[PDB]
Order: C-alpha cells, then structure tokens, then sequence
C-alpha cells in the first residue's frame, strides 16, 4: 500500500556485526561473561547491482505527451545537485506515471 | 493493371527499430492542366525594380515535392526524434504514384 513490488520471497536481509574483541581478562578465572571489550568500528564499501526489465510503449498517439522535464529558468541552485555546502537535496518527489495508455 | 483493380495501398506509418527510423507518408493529389498545355515565356513586367527583374519559362508540367519535415514526421514522431537523438540524417527514399484517375 506504500507502493512498489509485493514479493513473497523478497531480497533477503543482509545482517552485519563486529565480532567482540575482549579486553584483558583477569589472571584468575571468572565464570562471569565478559563485559569489557575493545571499542572498535568497521567501515567498507557496499555494491548493489539490480537488473530491471523494461516495458516499451506502443502508443499511436498523435499529439505530444506530458513528460518530466527540468525548467530552463535560472536559479541559485540546480535541482538534484549539491549546494555550496556540499549538501545534496532532492527538490520534489518524481512519480513514474507520465506516459499515457487507453483503457 | 486494370480499371477495377487497385495499383497500390495506403502506407502511412513510422517504424523505430534502433539506429534507424523509416517514415512513410501517403497523400492524395490533384493535377490540373497547366498553361493549357503550353510553354510560355514569363518575365518581369517592364515597370519594375532592377532587383525584381526575372526571365524564365512556365511549363505544363507539375512537380511533386516532399521537402518539409512534416511531410514525413508527425508531431509525436518529431518529438521522439528530438528528445532522444543527438543527430539524424536521411539514408534512402522510396517513391510511388498509384491509383491514378483521369477525370474528364
């Protein structure tokens, strides 16, 4: 109901966790679990590559169609572009329904 | 090639199949008798500017011209051409005259 593709078997959850590296244990045995760990974080790169099937249009429509366009009118910032502080912003929600089809 | 037999069909279409597009048109024409079958010397009138003086000939012949882009492209086909392509050029053409009816 939020829009999208209903999948009985969706793309699976990809779960990630730093392995606990303990600090130095006591030189005598303690049966209690470790509460002291070396503080650490991880970083790295992640790649997703999705292949999408397209459905081309076969309209015999004469007049031109509504399409998503940028405006040529000047502005302080180009849409879908970083500003002078390096902050990327998206100005408006772009839906996907621009071409037409007869019922 | 008979009286009650069609000598051609209506082809008016546009097919986009990759790096090519073929645009086909079909129109109905009417050809009258020009100059009453005569060749005539035409020129500018004697009272005229020097820039506007001409000399030539008119013929009884008509001519077909399709040297306009709307002759081959619809506005929807022109919109497909201009929002998707950095360039275009013509490659070949095919011409037909058919279903000719001489009315007296």
């Amino acid at each position: 109901l939020m829009g999208g593709f209903g999948l009985k078997h969706p793309p699976p959850q990809i779960l990630i966790k730093n392995t606990p590296v303990p600090a130095n244990p006591s030189t005598t045995f303690s049966a209690a679990k470790f509460a002291s760990f070396i503080t650490q974080y991880s970083t790295g790169q992640v790649s997703v590559e999705i292949e999408w099937e397209l459905q081309k249009e076969n309209s015999k429509r004469w007049n031109p169609e509504i399409q998503y366009t940028s405006n040529y009118n000047k502005s302080v910032n180009v849409d879908f572009t970083v500003d002078t502080n390096g902050v990327y912003s998206e100005p408006r929600p772009i839906g996907t329904r621009y071409l037409t089809r007869n019922l | 090639d008979g009286v009650g037999n069609s000598s051609g069909n209506w082809h008016c279409d546009s097919t986009w199949m990759g790096d090519r597009v073929i645009t086909t048109s079909t129109r109905t024409w009417a050809l009258p008798t020009y100059n009453n079958h005569l060749y005539k010397q035409i020129s500018s009138q004697s009272g005229a500017s020097n820039d506007n003086h001409y000399f030539g000939y008119s013929t009884p012949w008509g001519y077909f011209d399709f040297n306009r882009f709307h002759c081959h492209f619809s506005p929807r086909d022109w919109q497909r051409l201009i929002n998707n392509n950095w360039g275009f050029r013509p490659k070949r053409l095919n011409f037909k005259l058919f279903n000719i009816q001489v009315k007296e």
